[PDB]
Formats: C-alpha cells, structure tokens, sequence
C-alpha cells in the first residue's frame, strides 16, 4: 500500500512518500520513478541504498513495515510517479505498490465549462456523442454529472484528462456521453453539471435539442 | 548494460505472441530475469521470472498455463511466449534485470513493448466537429488501433490546444477529442497510420 495517492508540492519543497510492505525485511524493498511513456528507473535498493546515478536528494529508510522515500528538495524532473516494490527469495514473485504521484502545486482555478451537441454529421451516421469540456482547472479532482431531461445518467459516459499543463500547470477534462441516435432524438435538455473546488456552487451548461 | 524488446503486436484473442528482450553489457547468464507488465492507466504488475541458469521459472496467477518464460543464455535473450491471449492482457510488457548488488530489486529495464489484444479489426476514424472565450474541436471517433495524431492548422496553431488521451469504448473502438480555446479558420489534421487515414477537418 502506498500513500498518499497524490503529493501536490512546489519545486524546492520536501516530498515524503510512504509504503507499507508485507515484512520489515529491509533488504526486500525498492523504489522506482516513472514518467509518462518511459520505463521504470530504479532509485533505491535494499530500502536505503541509492542505485547507480541517483542524486543525493533521494533517501529511503524502513520503520517496521512502513518504508519512506524522501525527496529532500524537489527539482523539476522529480514530478513523476513513484512505486515501491518488494520481492524476496522464495517464492520469487515481485509485488508493486500501486504508486504515488508527485504533482505540481498551483493555485486553485475553476474550470470554464463548455457543452457540445452531437454534430449533424455524426447523426446522419447513426450515433450521438455529447461532449463536456472542463478547461484549465486545478486541482485535478472534479465531478461531472450528465443530464437528460432531468434524468441522471450513469454508465453511458467516459472521460479522460490531460497531463498537467507545462505553462500553467492546470488540467483539462473531456466527458463524452454516448446515446443511440433515436434515444438522443427523443429527449430535449442535455446538460453537464460540474462540481469543482474553484466553484462555490455547481455549474451546469446545457442545450436544447 | 542494455535490453532491447521486440515481439509486441496487435492480436486477436486466442492468438499467440512471442516477446523478445536481448541483453548486452553484463553477462546474461549471471542474473535472473523478469517480465513486468503495465496496463493502460495502471501500475507496474509483475508477470514472471526465469532463473539465471534457465531451469526454474515462476508465474503470476493470471498467466499460468498460458505464458511461458524462458531464455537462451548462449544468445543472451530472454523470451515470453504468450498463448491464449485475452483482451485484459493488453499492456506494455517490460523485461527487467535482477539487481547486481541486491537482486530483489530491478536495476535495468528494456524499453518495453506493446501487446494489444482485441476482437476488433483495423479501422480509420470519423472526424466530427465540436462547435469572448470560445472553444471548438474535433471528435476523432471509432478507430482501431492506437494511435492517432492531431494538430491544428498543419502545426501552426498550438497555444490553447488540448488533445485528450484516447478512451476505449465498449465497441472496442477508440475515441478521442481534441479542443482549442480561442479569445479566422480552424482545421484539425488527423492521421491514423494503421489504416492510412489522413483527414483534415475544417471546423
Ligand atoms: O538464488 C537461488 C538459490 O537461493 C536457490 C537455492 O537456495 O533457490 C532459488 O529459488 C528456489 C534462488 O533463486 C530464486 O529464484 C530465481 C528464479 C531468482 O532469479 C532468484 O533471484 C531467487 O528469487
């Protein structure tokens, strides 16, 4: 078990991450760093030893069944995902912590919301995609609730989020509601209601078919 | 010290794939080797290991009886035969080296190779338009396999652009949206190489 799930820090701050193992056997614990699109890079081995090439700002230690990885002072390349790992002699299998993400702290920013009706193009093709855009918001946590003629939608939508923007460090999210065309054609009001920290009360964008 | 993987590919369920990971820079026969997979949006997941001398293997529950790990020390290559592939096996598979000063850790890794398992067939996408501060975009829908690229005005427009990660729909087809906020003309240039689909879409 790793935690916290996310660590919002600024560059120059100290990052402390936790990992609870099966045993306290110091020697069976390791830490990895992984950035999007790249293979894992070993940081710490044997719970307290720094691997080849890993800078001094990375440190580790174990207290009982809780291993801590410390980043004395976060540099810009340190914002990635960290996993702890474990494996002993026999049986040989390795187990991985589920990961902790070191995120760039920024000021709160409410998302500007946009709702997009299915285009006439796709409707002539047989489907209907209703899209909900939540632009440049912070922090990451945001809840989108889809609405059709007042009916709460569940299980018919999918969303995806962008990586933290390199210039402003915010997030953008897109939620697509899939309805069959005839279904779409028999209801009137479509709305994405958004809940976010920067919003004092929920905001909903909507349109009439 | 190096490891190069190969063998990843788009496959239908029930088919087989063989992954390779050739090693250079330390002598292969001295260390044990493993395969670690990483599903899309998930964490590192251990798969299997093979002993230094190649005689004792071990597997994760989810692949036993189906994948078999092995190695040819002579030609410094580790292998992962993957049979009876299922849709939930799709992930990036990395081969990894047991550490030299502690081999309970993995000190080196291959660059990884993609294994995609789907009962879907190659298909080009339909690009539909999404229409003081305005937002517009292009919905790149129903394509397979990954990936697709999206640019605006042939690479000239770049500020305010957010191209979202593809999402796998129930149909087994991918779908992705690409937006741009503006405070003229807008064209999303979409390229789906697996199917030779180049589509410019003026919004
Ligand atoms: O190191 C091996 C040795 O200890 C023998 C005899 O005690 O036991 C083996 O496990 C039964 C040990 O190898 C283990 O499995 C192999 C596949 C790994 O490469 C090793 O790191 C170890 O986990």
């Amino acid at each position: 078990t790793q935690s916290p799930a996310t660590l919002s820090l600024s560059p120059g701050e100290r990052a402390t991450l936790s990992c609870r193992a099966s045993q306290s056997v110091t020697n069976y614990l390791a830490w990895y760093q992984q950035k999007p699109g790249q293979a894992p890079r070993l940081l710490i081995y044997g719970a307290s030893n720094r691997a080849t090439g890993i800078p001094a700002r990375f440190s580790g230690s174990g207290s009982g069944t809780d291993f801590t990885l410390t980043i004395s002072s976060l540099e810009p390349e340190d914002f990635a995902v960290y996993y702890c790992q474990q494996r002993d002699n026999w049986p040989p299998d390795a187990t991985f912590g589920q990961g902790t993400k070191v995120e760039i702290k920024r000021t709160v920013a409410a998302p500007s919301v946009f709702i997009f009706p299915p285009s006439d193009e796709q409707l002539k093709s047989g489907t209907a995609s209703v899209v909900c855009l939540l632009n440049n918001f912070y922090p990451r946590e945001a809840k989108v609730q889809w609405k059709v003629d007042n009916a709460l939608q569940s299980g018919n939508s999918q969303e995806s989020v962008t990586e933290q923007d390199s210039k402003d460090s915010t997030y953008s999210l897109s939620s697509t509601l899939t309805l069959s065309k005839a279904d779409y054609e028999k209801h009137k009001v479509y709305a994405c209601e958004v809940t976010h920290q920067g919003l004092r009360s929920p905001v909903t964008k909507s349109f009439n078919r | 010290i190096n490891l190069v993987e190969s063998g990843g590919g788009v496959v239908q369920p029930g088919r087989s794939l063989r992954l390779s990971c050739a090693a250079s820079g330390f002598t292969f026969s001295r260390y044990g080797m493993h395969w670690v997979r990483q599903a899309p949006g998930k964490g590192l997941e251990w798969v299997a290991v093979v002993s230094s001398d190649g005689r004792t293997t071990y597997y994760a529950d989810s692949v036993k009886g189906r994948f078999t790990i092995s190695r040819d020390n002579s030609k410094n290559t580790l292998y992962l035969q993957m049979n009876s592939l299922r849709a939930e096996d799709t992930a990036v598979f990395y081969c990894a080296k047991e550490g030299g000063d502690n081999k309970f850790s993995f000190d080196y890794w291959g660059q990884g190779t993609l294994v995609t398992v789907s009962s879907a067939s190659t298909k080009g996408p339909s690009v539909f338009p999404l229409a003081s501060t305005a937002a517009l975009g292009c919905l790149v829908k129903d394509y397979f396999p990954e990936p697709v690229t999206v640019s605006w005005n042939s690479g000239a427009l770049t500020s305010g652009v957010h191209t979202f990660p593809a999402v796998l729909q129930s149909s087994g087809l991918y779908s992705l949206s690409s937006v741009v906020t503006v405070p003229q003309t807008y064209t999303c240039n979409v390229d789906h190489k697996p199917s030779n689909t180049k589509v410019d879409k003026t919004v």
